[PDB]
Order: C-alpha cells, then sequence, then structure tokens
C-alpha cells in the first residue's frame, strides 16, 4: 500500500509459488551402442597406404569407449573438446585403422608431412576428430621382421586427404623410360616396415585408430548417450522428456495414449500428459501449486 | 490402364504424435484434399513433387516395393523399400535394377483388405503412414493412417516407381484440415477447409 496505517480489510500482497526440488531427465534405454571394438580390438589393422573408411552412422556414439583403454598415451584432441563431444549430433563418422612405426606417429597431425603424411596418407590441417596413442607393439612386432606391413614409398606428388593409393607405379626417378622393370631409379613404389621387438622408439610398430565426423545437410544420426537420470513422481520437478523440459507434478495417469504417441496435450495446447521413454507408462503433468497471497487484517 | 477414380474421404494421417481426446484440431499440412481425383494405373514411373497416397488392394504380394529418388541409378541414391513377408527390409543402398524390376551403401533399415501408405519428404526425413482396412475400391467412410517410420535419410526425392493390380496414386497437397480426437486419439472424423462453403464454415 505504500502506508504505514493499514485500514481494516483484505489486500494481495505476493504471488506463493511452490518450485521444484530436482531436475528429471529422461531419456529412452541406451542401446545400438556404436561399433568401436572391431576397429578398436583388432590385430587386422589395416597397412597405411592400404586404409579403409569406417561406416559408423546408425547407432549410439559412445565417445567414452576410449577409457577401456585409459593408458592411452596421448587423445590430442583436434575437432572439438571432448567434454562438448559427449553430446554432439554429426551425419557421419569416418575411421581409419593402421600401423606405421615408432614416433612417426607425429605426422599424423595438421601441418605435417614427409612419408606417412605425404604419400601413405594425410589429413588437412582443420582436421575433426582425434588421434590416440595405445602402442601394442608386442605382437605386432616378431624376431622374423614382419615385413609384410605393405606399405607405398613412392609416389609422383602429395597424397590427397581421404583417398587410396593402392597403385604400383614404379617411381621412374631417372631421365630414362621405366617401362616397369628395375634398372636406375627404377624401385616398386612400396616397401617394407619389418619390425622386430627391438626396435627403437621411432622404429618399433605402433597402434593407430583415427576418427573423423562430419555434418553436412542431411539431418545428424551420431549422437552420444543421453544419460537419463531416476524418475520420481508426487512432488514439482523440472523434467525433461525427451524433447520438452517443463516444471511440474508427474503422477499415475489412466489416459490411453496410441501406441506411436508420446506428447499429450489439450485444449490451448499445453502439454497435459508424456509418455515415459523408458518404461512404457503414462504421466499426467499438473502445474506446481501457486496462487496469490491475501492478508486479513484489522487496521 | 490409366483409368480415375473419386477419393472419396481417404488419406488422412496423424499429424504428429501429440495425443488428443475429444477435441477439434485445426491443422495445416500436406493432405490429399477430399474427393479428388486419383490415377488407377494396372507408364514407366510416375512423379512426386511434395508426397503421394500410394494404395491397394491386392493381397497377392505382387505390389512388393517402392524406388524412390531422383532419376533411377547411378547418381544422388535411390530408396528401395522392398518387403519379404518376413522381413521388411528398407533399403537406401540402391540395386541398378532394370527400368522394370520385379554402390556407396549408407542405410540399411529392417523391420478383401486395403493397404494405404503415405509418403513425404519434409526436410531430411522419409516419413511413412501406413493403415490397413478390412474392406467388405476406396469405401466411403474414414479410417486415420497411423505413422510407421520417419527414415533420417537426406535424399532429395522428385519421382518414383514401384516394384512388382492395384496402383493406386493420389497426390499430396498443402491444405488445412479441422480433425476430430474422439476420446482416445483416434481420427474419427475429418473436414477439409477448402472442399466446399459449408466445410469453411465448419472449420471457422
Ligand atoms: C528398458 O529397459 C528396462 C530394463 O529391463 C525394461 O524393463 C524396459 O521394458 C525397457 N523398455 C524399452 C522400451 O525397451
Ligand atoms: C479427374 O478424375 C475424373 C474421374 O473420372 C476424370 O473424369 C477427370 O478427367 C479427371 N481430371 C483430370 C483433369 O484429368
Ligand atoms: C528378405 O530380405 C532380408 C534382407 O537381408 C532377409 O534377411 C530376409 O531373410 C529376406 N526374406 C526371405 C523370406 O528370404
Ligand atoms: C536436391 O539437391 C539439392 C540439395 O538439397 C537441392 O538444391 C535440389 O533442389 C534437390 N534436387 C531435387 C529435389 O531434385
Ligand atoms: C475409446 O476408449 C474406450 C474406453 O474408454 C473404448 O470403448 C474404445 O477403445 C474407444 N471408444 C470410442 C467410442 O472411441
Amino acid at each position: 500500500l505504500k502506508s504505514f496505517t493499514v485500514e481494516k480489510g483484505i489486500y494481495q500482497t505476493s504471488n506463493f509459488r511452490v518450485q521444484p526440488t530436482e531436475s528429471i531427465v529422461r531419456f529412452p534405454n541406451i542401446t545400438n551402442l556404436c561399433p568401436f571394438d572391431e576397429v578398436f580390438n583388432a590385430t587386422r589393422f589395416a597397412s597405411v597406404y592400404a586404409w579403409n573408411r569406417k561406416r559408423i552412422s546408425n547407432c549410439v556414439a559412445d565417445y567414452s569407449v576410449l577409457y577401456n583403454f585409459a593408458p592411452f598415451s596421448a587423445f590430442k584432441c583436434y575437432g572439438v573438446s571432448p567434454t562438448k563431444l559427449n553430446d554432439l549430433c554429426f551425419t557421419n563418422v569416418y575411421a581409419d585403422s593402421f600401423v606405421i612405426r615408432g614416433n612417426e606417429v607425429s605426422q599424423i597431425a595438421p601441418g605435417q608431412t614427409g612419408n606417412i603424411a605425404d604419400y601413405n596418407y594425410k589429413l588437412p590441417d582443420d582436421f575433426t576428430g582425434c588421434v590416440i596413442a595405445w602402442n601394442s607393439n608386442k605382437l605386432d612386432s616378431k624376431v622374423g621382421g614382419n615385413y609384410n606391413y605393405l606399405y607405398r614409398l613412392f609416389r609422383k606428388s602429395n597424397l590427397k586427404p581421404f583417398e587410396r593409393d593402392i597403385s604400383t607405379e614404379i617411381y621412374q626417378a631417372g631421365n630414362k623410360p621405366c617401362n616397369g622393370v628395375a634398372g636406375f631409379n627404377c624401385y616398386f613404389p612400396l616397401r617394407s616396415y619389418g619390425f622386430r621387438p627391438t626396435y627403437g622408439v621411432g622404429h618399433q610398430p605402433y597402434r593407430v585408430v583415427v576418427l573423423s565426423f562430419e555434418l553436412l545437410h542431411a539431418p545428424a544420426t551420431v549422437c552420444g548417450p543421453k544419460k537419463s537420470t531416476n524418475l520420481v513422481k508426487n512432488k514439482c520437478v523440472n523434467f525433461n522428456f525427451n524433447g520438452l523440459t517443463g516444471t511440474g507434478v508427474l503422477t499415475e495417469s489412466n489416459k490411453k495414449f496410441l501406441p506411436f504417441q508420446q506428447f499429450g496435450r489439450d485444449i490451448a495446447d499445453t502439454t497435459d500428459a508424456v509418455r515415459d521413454p523408458q518404461t512404457l507408462e503414462i504421466l499426467d503433468i499438473t502445474p506446481c501449486s501457486f496462487g496469490g497471497v491475501s492478508v486479513i487484517t484489522p487496521g | 490402364t490409366q483409368s480415375y477414380t473419386n477419393s472419396f474421404t481417404r488419406g488422412v494421417y496423424y499429424p504428429d504424435k501429440v495425443f488428443r481426446s475429444s477435441v477439434l484440431h485445426s491443422t495445416q499440412d500436406l493432405f490429399l484434399p477430399f474427393f479428388s481425383n486419383v490415377t488407377w494405373f494396372h507408364n514407366p514411373v510416375l512423379p512426386f513433387n511434395d508426397g503421394v497416397y500410394f494404395a491397394s488392394t491386392e493381397k497377392s504380394n505382387i505390389i512388393r516395393g517402392w524406388i524412390f529418388g531422383t532419376t533411377l541409378d547411378s547418381k544422388t541414391q535411390s530408396l528401395l523399400i522392398v518387403n519379404n513377408a518376413t522381413n521388411v527390409v528398407i533399403k537406401v543402398c540402391e540395386f541398378q535394377f532394370c527400368n522394370d524390376p520385379f554402390n556407396n551403401c549408407t542405410f540399411e533399415y529392417v523391420s478383401k483388405n486395403l493397404r494405404e501408405f503415405v509418403f513425404k519428404n519434409i526436410d531430411g526425413y522419409f516419413k511413412i503412414y501406413s493403415k490397413h482396412t478390412p474392406i467388405n475400391d476406396l469405401p466411403q467412410g474414414f479410417s486415420a493412417l497411423e505413422p510407421l517410420v520417419d527414415l533420417p535419410i537426406g535424399i532429395n526425392i522428385t519421382r518414383f516407381q514401384t516394384l512388382l493390380a492395384a496402383y493406386y496414386v493420389g497426390y499430396l497437397q498443402p491444405r488445412t484440415f479441422l480433425l476430430k480426437y474422439n476420446e482416445n486419439g483416434t481420427i474419427t472424423d475429418a473436414v477439409d477447409c477448402a472442399l466446399d462453403p459449408l466445410s469453411e464454415t465448419k472449420c471457422t
């Protein structure tokens, strides 16, 4: 009233509001984990020149699987920070797996050239993804040598990123036609990474899987886990039921949603009920209690 | 044959996943106009524009699947829905098959009577609604088309063909409808707000 003496009567003073206590988050059962054990745990890593794309689109990107081998020496991110990357929407994931040698792995990095980053492979300096280091040369190297690491050694120019060069064209480095035979400056464009389990830190085998992400105009289908919380009812909470954040009280409902129906509405288009993603249940939503606060006073 | 038949009041799907009970809802969407005319093909390929209303009655499983996407092969990818009576496989990895059916693979989704189907592309999603009805021909009456799938394939589709009767075809148009949800979210009746002035009054 902006006055010190209050006349006898009833006055509207404030607006009582029940406030939420918990922040409920509900998302469906975490299924269809993205295939990574086939690329992270495999002894048939492709050759550096003969690398292979990996198609990973229709699944949940369990990006935290990197902690299956937390002894990773390095996990250098190049597209985005991992904290943000636990939930990011991309249209496709392309991974390639190979082993080159020792300390040459620094060549698998933005702004790097030479050998591996020259003709065997290369990545653009704006590369999106991460480069990992879990060298397991214990079985990759044998005292017999393992010269079977088929790797291209020669090429006319630098290798374009994300292109496969299985060509076997002789490096005619001399001023004389080669005709494919081995004469002078005529050597087969491929050589050997024969490594025994005694080589140096820059010559022993390695363990490489690098994966990149992309997002074109097609809608994104690559996403991380949603981490749904528990479900609690009969008290004002802050729920998030897969597409809609709202403050309200959830109660058991007798509504009969059709099997395909998620939301629930009434006149004026306000969400009155929700189907729970994890367990198939119908929860009615009631707005948290509120209302004016009148003060009955004598003078 | 390319006869033409009245569409009656057919080809109404659920516009979204929202539940509604005992309410009349006015929605603007790609609907098949009431009492329109529809081809009754038994033609190489029909176009797509902005959605179709494929329907069929032949239970012999001879109308097996469909082909979508611009052109037919070797470019811009092509959807290849093919049924198998046990598997309902959908492939977006084109077969490169002949023009009269009987590559960079990227999608391999797997899952007396009248069958009604609606296909649409809005923005990167191929939505398929469908419905079965024990018809006692497109009978007069009403039966809403419950959604089946919402594929996230980002193709651009302009024409379509069909695998191999009752090759009904109708074309969706942007229309405003007034749908009725009886008490359980089932669309029991609809009013086409541009058919006749009485329906305009009903929608108003
Ligand atoms: C989700 O998983 C729980 C755990 O057993 C199960 O009871 C429930 O039926 C599942 N729901 C769906 C939709 O898969
Ligand atoms: C629409 O279908 C009717 C059905 O008989 C047909 O007579 C008419 O010619 C069709 N309209 C056009 C423009 O073809
Ligand atoms: C239909 O095709 C799918 C695709 O792999 C296959 O799994 C299924 O067995 C086929 N159906 C029959 C009856 O062969
Ligand atoms: C699909 O390709 C481009 C990219 O979306 C688009 O501009 C074009 O109009 C489309 N082509 C069709 C619909 O035939
Ligand atoms: C709607 O639900 C009722 C149960 O309340 C049941 O008779 C039937 O499934 C539907 N009835 C009508 C008239 O739509």
